[PDB]
């Protein structure tokens, strides 16, 4: 049914933003040892800042630099440049904005049912969001890698991925049916 | 000491994150693939790369297990072929890993059935989901024959 | 003075076996999701002699004349399929590891006493083959003799 | 701090540019033999797009949809599969040399930092080809738009 | 100290006897694949498995590289099925002896141009053999095309 | 492979031998001959649940096997453990052994009322279920002796009532196929 | 044309015949430092005996003993097998005699044009004598393995296997020509 | 690609600049840059026959090559002497130039008596033939060298050469494709 997949476009695609933003803002990225206030205690860590975990210190939050220039130490330059990348989140954001992007396509696409295209370019955005998720995790563990683990934020944002990319499939569905249903029409 | 090798010991010359985001790169891979594939109404359908011919022809691509079809416009022969890159450079690195783990130990003889006895257990399960699987398809369209006549 | 056939080396006997079992269980399995509907009758070419030469196809990780296009089929042979890369990769690299542990034991290439056993298999089956074939034809033959 | 595009590591830069090279030489070789005789017009789809693909796929050791028919087309092949067979076992045991060697140095798995790079230049060839996708759709659509 | 490697030094890992029993067992198995597949004359032909073709799908099958045609009798599988043993036990034992000589060194950096020259002179060469072979055909097509008119 | 009478027979004998060739593998204390004490380590033969001296001072001396062992056993991981229960309860042999029986009651049954067909597809799918429990009871049980020897006859009548009960579930099969191709015939005409 | 066939298909079954029994007799199998009657001086080695080059007993051949039971050893029987299969020659001397079958037939299909399996019979002979061939040289370097050169006796062995080989292409070759020649026939 | 005039013009402009990089290559002393005696070691710049100093004592000194040096050798076996004998001939990089003319030649002379469909042919034969003829150069250049440094701006010309010289060969295959094609469409007519 066409109103089946419209429900579950709609619905797939707010989950799935909601997911990623919340994966973007929230702290439970990771799971580590080290000091929330700049001795040894473990933390949570997300992408901006690190608070403490069963510590003295508990609850104290402090952001995350991203750029150790205590040993005024630059190595080669792709180091510098993951870092900036890496400090930016520009690709998580940019998952979020593409995610946004498409969720606004498809409720713009109901106004004009003449216009198959933007349900097509919420497809395009939804799978793009996707991909640049699967570029800010690859970027994220390496820059963690250069005793852990992770927690819901990360795994909210391995999730919002697979929505992302189930509703990118179900809108290029519509988009095929669109077309198809106009060539059937012409025929007749 | 060693100790005894884990049931999913064959996972061990890559990390977990490694396996992640093989999942994750071969879900999109397979769906930019399908897109592709069939978004254009100018090209219906000529070729058979559905989402699930897509899924198929990417997870063949992974095992170098060949593939039923190949992809022909230029958009899609560029997926396949960045996909195969990956492929030949992850399978690469397992087997060179997995040959450096079992030649350096840290703190030769044969491998052991309790080496494997993770791939067999899953090998099983797949063959019994797919069983069942077969058999709920089998019970449904029984049902369904009897409710049209 | 290597075995005749110790290119088995790297796996062990039970290795072998369960292989050997998995694949007839793999085959069967594949054979009964691909034909036992009738609702599906059919649109496959998998039988049980096909089911067996696509396993067979799929473990030496050779080009497949067909693929399974149902669920439960490509279930079977996907799971097959990662069985399959795994045991593979698994024997290249515990042979890598013999060998390099070897070669650091206090001339350098393989001599053919290390695959000798596989030349004597490869051997035997082409006889095998022929004489199936021949038998196949002689028998054709007494039934073309009746039916004339 | 492994580098991004380590994986590369195991070969000489100037290996992966005559691999390049020999890629284009092949594939070129293969349009030529198979499309320069009128006497055999084709019988034969291997365009210089298609010979591309076919030599990529080959180097890539994976799935054909087609195969040279001619005896010069498949030399080109068969030369081509070797060198792919041998520089692919190369690299493999390379890389297997690599790890061993840094493991007997007086965290043991791969780290995703080892194959970032690969990893990146998928997801840049993914949305190359949607930019590809997308542009061949716009053509399309306009120059359908203006005609009708 | 070490020597420069020798031009054909891509052959080392696999004595120059298994090589050339490699050869012969090839042309063996291809010809007993043809025999198998078309001396009947109750399955004609319903196979394409001429000798040149079982050539080709011999040649693809040692180079891991498919088949665009397979063997559909028991006697033709079985030939296939034992071709297809041998060649993964002996390309993997060659990736394996190479890995152990870049381990060890008797009397690591990346592999350099030398190493694999010689796969490179055998690729130029076969290139510039086809050509030729290609150019003959034509030149023989072309006069005798004219003698027929 | 051809008529109806004959596979009916063939594939009656293959099941029962089948279950026999089990029955006997899972009662039977021969399933790997290696050292150990059945009470000095003395070449004893093993099985599922008791081991036997043999040529030693007293032999014909069978002992339960000690799954889990008091005196400082060292623990493991909750994966061993539940490793060592499966092996313990023999849970995947036994199944196996119940498949196959209720398949030959399903093959019995199918004379009685046949104008039922799932009857014998029924059977099919629960030869091959019970050759899949099969393969993990072997694996199963090879993973804990592995945790100089040998294996008994028992094994191998283990092993043959695998490839025994998967080829009578391929027979099977062959007539829920046979059976609906002779309807799709009769339907047509 | 079948008479060119039928002249190629004699001249390399008679070609391949006598230059695998030269390679079955002579004695330049293999070059190896080696002593003749009972010091290490570079002998020619064949299959039955090794004969002395360019030393003080130069000239002089001796047999070979494939059963160096000095010291008593005999560790695996499969090594006794091999031995006895390689002291024996049984592969080479089987690819001889169905070299000779198949030649035998070969020449008695012209005596019955009829009977078309006496050329089928040839190619069988052909390609077994080939894989005979194959086992004898396997077995022959795998028992020398329990610096050195290999001669023109054991190099006419190995292009023997080619021509063989090539020959039960084309025996097989005609026989299927023949059985399509009688189909035409049956069409007219 | 489209049309024939166009073609003929690109043909055209591909095979003289394809000619024009790979002559510079040739004559040009810019193919590595390694550290090395140019006369202590310095920095130098090396081509196909003379390597030559660079910021030294003594700037722009240049000397020839030497491909066989004296004083003790240590000579090798036929292989290497083979290799160093095309290293100091530069016969692959001089027959690629030579196959290069031979195809441009053959191009300007093919719209002189355009019947001739065979001299478009022959100039795709050449292109490809000197496409061959550089990856060989290249590689025995290499080898040679290896046996810090970077590769200069002509090494990279007469990469640059190779990889034209593949489309203008593929592009002179594709317009005797449809000059064949022509013959053919107008046949039926």
């Amino acid at each position: 049914d066409r109103g089946v997949q419209m429900l579950l476009t709609t619905v797939g695609a707010f989950a799935a933003f909601s997911l990623m933003t919340i994966a973007v803002g929230t702290d439970y990225w990771l799971y580590s040892r080290g000091v929330c206030k700049t001795e040894e205690v473990m933390t949570h860590s997300g992408l901006w800042r690190t608070c403490c975990l069963e510590g003295n210190f508990k609850g104290l939050c402090k952001q995350i630099d991203h750029f150790p220039e205590d040993a005024d130490y630059e190595a080669d330059t792709a180091e510098y440049f993951l870092r900036a990348v890496r400090a930016s989140s520009i690709f998580p954001i940019l998952s979020v904005i593409l995610l946004f992007m498409g969720g606004l396509c498809i409720a713009a696409s109901e106004f004009y049912k003449t216009r198959h295209n933007i349900i097509l370019s919420a497809g395009i955005f939804f799978v793009s969001a996707g991909l640049s998720n699967i570029i800010g995790i690859i970027v994220y563990i390496s820059a963690n890698a250069g005793s852990y683990s992770y927690g819901w934020s990360f795994y909210f944002g391995a999730l919002s991925f697979i929505i992302a990319e189930m509703v990118g499939v179900l809108a290029v569905h519509m988009f095929i049916d669109r077309h198809k249903q106009l060539r059937a029409t012409a025929r007749a | 000491q060693k100790s005894k090798p884990g049931v999913f010991s064959f996972l061990d010359p890559l990390a977990y994150e490694i396996w992640m985001c093989i999942v994750f790169a071969y879900i999109g891979v397979s769906v930019v693939l399908f897109l592709v594939s069939r978004f254009s109404p100018y090209e219906w359908s000529t070729n058979e790369f559905g989402i699930f011919n897509s899924l198929w022809f990417s997870l063949g691509a992974f095992m170098q297990q060949g593939c039923d079809i190949s992809p022909r416009s230029l958009s899609g022969r560029i997926v396949g072929g960045v996909w195969w890159f990956f492929t030949l450079i992850i399978i690469s690195s397992y087997t060179a890993n997995l040959a450096a783990f079992l030649t350096v130990e840290r703190m030769t003889s044969a491998l052991s059935l309790s080496n494997v006895a993770g791939v067999f257990y899953i090998l099983v399960g797949g063959l019994g989901l797919a069983m069942l699987v077969a058999l709920i398809e089998f019970c449904y369209k029984s049902r369904a024959e009897a409710k049209r006549m």
